Parts: structure tokens; C-alpha cells; sequence
């Protein structure tokens, strides 16, 4: 077979927008940089057919709220329980090893999850986090072309895991 | 004419590289937070005074890198000590156990100790849960708290607690 070979160039729509949101740091939702991420990315990324869930979910995100805890084995639960189960992806509805549980408000009650959605929410987490790092001032030994070549890669992993493209451990 | 107080305790900081130890100690000391920080080079300490039930205490908190050294110079004289894992990396957990039997053979055996707990920030990558590292503590006597360098929470109350702990058991002998 022939030889591909990867390769990498930044888009300079992209990096412009970027460098002129570096500029400027800020989390407003109607900024470019967002806006643009927001609606490639993160909305199509947190799509799930239980979708009141699927938007607590979204808003749990970006109001850092959400947390994702890992489940172990337990013969015996008290149970308030929709909220899924071990059997059961609260988000998507269906029948799978939930090996995870996220809650919203803390302030909130459980639900399962498959490591399918763990690893969507995870992605946009990942994403929110790292630009909330830039926004304050915790950054400054990650040169600017860095910067956004992470921003690319968190984006890699959200658009990955939009098709349903994801990782398991 | 400060920098004057009445009681002195040495507490040292223990767990795997990368846990968050320096961070603790900056955050407690200088109020300062490293995103990027590298591995610790020999040992370092830092000192702050606080104010205990009325009388004064002043803690000289020591660090030192989390993976042979020479390591009973660090632990030689300390009254209290933190033990670290981060709570998005289960393995930094899993070692809690080696680095207390490392804390209890080359140094004291009513040494105060304190299991963190660090990095609880991060929500989304949470490895351990807290219910099993608080069981976990309460079954080995270890007091336990959840930090966040980070954005600094229970930092205070952490330290807080382990001198509280630490003043008061020098206040019975
Ligand atoms: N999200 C998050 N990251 C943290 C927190 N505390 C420390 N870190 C990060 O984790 C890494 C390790 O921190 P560091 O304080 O150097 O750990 P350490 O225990 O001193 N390591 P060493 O034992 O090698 O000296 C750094 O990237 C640091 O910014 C925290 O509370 N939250
Ligand atoms: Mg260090």
C-alpha cells in the first residue's frame, strides 16, 4: 500500500478568531470563538434523546456544576429511582454497562450513564475547563500557537465523539 | 514585632508526584497557585501564622517531590503530616497506604495525619469517589478533607484542621 502521511495546518479563520479572543478572554456565549464551537461542537455533542436530561446536562456544564462519578459493583442500593440504573443509560434510554453516574446540582440525584455519553460529556467538560484556564490568568507558559493547537485538539475530541467516535477504559 | 508566637509545629507533605502538594503549600502560604508547576527539586518549606482557640500557632509546612533519597531528614521532626492523592487519578490513591506505611516507619507514630484529597475542581474526572476514601480514612484513624488548589477550596480549613488537631494534642501532654 501507499504511504500517508499525517500532517497538520492551522486554519487561519479559525486562528485569527482565536488570537483575537486570546486577546480578549472571556466565557460570554456570544462571543465568535464560542458561538462558532457552540453550534459545531458542543450543542450536536450533548444532543441525547432524553433531551430536558440532555439540557440540565448542558447547563450543568457550563455552570461547572455536573459531576461525573465512576460506579462500582453493589448488590444492594436504597432506591429513590429515569434516573437510570447499572442497567440502564439514563440519557440515551437504553440497555448498557452503565460504568458511570453524573449529577447535576450537587444539590441533585444520580444518573447512569453509558461510557458513550460519559465520554461526550467528558470532551465538552475537557474543552470548558481548559478555555476557563485561559480566561483567567493561569495559562503563561503555553505559547499562543499551543494554545490553539489544544483548542484544536479538545475540538478533535468533541467532533469525534459527535459520530459517536469514542474511547473506553 | 510579629512574626512572634507562642507554639510551633512542623507538618511535612507526603503522596505521588503530581498530586498537587506545592500547590497546597502555596495556596496556604502565599495565596498563590502554580497551573504549570514542574517536579520538586530537594525539599523546600514555607511558614504561616494562624490563630488557634486563642493561642498562637505558626506552621512550617514542608514539601518535598512525591517519587533513594535521603528521607529521614524530612520527616524527622514532624508533628503532623498531609497525605496527597488526587482524586482524578485513582492510582495516587491506591499508594495512600505505602506512603503511610513510609510515614510511620522512618518517622513518629502519634505523628497527626490527614488524608487529601486534592484536585476536587475537577469534577468531570472524579477517580475516586469520596465515600471510599473517606471510609478508607475513618477505618485507618486518618481525618480526611477534599481540596482544590486550585480555586482554593478547604485549603484553609484543611491546614486548619490538621494544627487545630495538632495544638490540641500538644495541648494534653
Ligand atoms: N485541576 C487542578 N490541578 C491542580 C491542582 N493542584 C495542582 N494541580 C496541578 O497538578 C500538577 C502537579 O502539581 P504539583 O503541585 O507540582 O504537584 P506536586 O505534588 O508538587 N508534584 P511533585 O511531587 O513532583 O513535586 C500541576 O500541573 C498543577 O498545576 C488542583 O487543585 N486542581
Ligand atoms: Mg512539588
Amino acid at each position: 500500500q501507499p504511504i500517508v502521511k499525517d500532517c497538520k495546518e492551522a486554519d487561519l479563520s479559525l486562528y485569527n478568531e482565536f488570537r483575537l479572543w486570546k486577546d480578549e478572554p472571556t466565557m460570554d456565549r456570544t462571543c465568535p470563538f464560542l458561538d462558532k464551537i457552540y453550534q459545531e461542537d458542543i450543542f450536536p455533542c450533548l444532543t441525547f434523546s432524553k433531551s430536558e436530561l440532555a439540557s440540565a446536562v448542558l447547563e450543568a456544564v457550563e455552570n461547572n456544576t455536573l459531576s461525573i462519578e465512576p460506579v462500582g459493583l453493589q448488590p444492594i442500593r436504597f432506591v429513590k429511582a429515569e434516573c437510570g440504573g447499572p442497567k440502564k443509560c439514563a440519557l440515551t434510554g437504553q440497555s448498557k454497562s452503565c460504568k458511570h453516574r453524573i449529577k447535576l446540582g450537587d444539590s441533585s440525584n444520580y444518573y447512569y450513564i453509558s461510557p458513550f455519553c460519559r465520554y461526550r460529556i467528558t470532551s465538552v467538560c475537557n474543552f470548558f475547563t481548559y478555555i476557563r484556564y485561559i480566561q483567567q490568568g493561569l495559562v503563561k507558559q503555553q505559547d499562543v500557537d499551543q494554545m490553539f493547537w489544544e483548542v484544536m485538539q479538545l475540538r478533535k475530541e468533541m467532533s469525534l465523539a459527535k459520530l459517536g467516535y469514542f474511547k473506553e477504559e | 514585632a510579629s512574626d512572634e508566637y507562642d507554639y510551633l509545629f512542623k507538618v511535612v507533605l507526603i503522596g505521588d508526584s503530581g498530586v498537587g502538594k506545592s500547590n497546597l503549600l502555596s495556596r496556604f502560604t502565599r495565596n498563590e497557585f502554580n497551573l504549570e508547576s514542574k517536579s520538586t527539586i530537594g525539599v523546600e518549606f514555607a511558614t504561616r501564622s494562624i490563630q488557634v482557640d486563642g493561642k498562637t500557632i505558626k506552621a512550617q509546612i514542608w514539601d518535598t517531590a512525591g517519587l533513594r533519597a535521603i528521607t529521614s531528614a524530612y520527616y524527622r521532626g514532624a508533628v503532623g503530616a498531609l497525605l496527597v492523592y488526587d482524586i482524578a487519578k485513582h492510582l495516587t490513591y491506591e499508594n495512600v497506604e505505602r506512603w503511610l506505611k513510609e510515614l510511620r516507619d522512618h518517622a513518629d507514630s502519634n505523628i497527626v495525619i490527614m488524608l487529601v484529597g486534592n484536585k476536587s475542581d475537577l469534577r468531570h474526572l472524579r477517580a475516586v469517589p469520596t465515600d471510599e476514601a473517606r471510609a478508607f480514612a475513618e477505618k485507618n484513624g486518618l481525618s480526611f478533607i477534599e481540596t482544590s488548589a486550585l480555586d482554593s477550596t478547604n485549603v484553609e480549613a484543611a491546614f486548619q484542621t490538621i494544627l487545630t488537631e495538632i495544638y490540641r494534642i500538644v495541648s494534653q501532654k
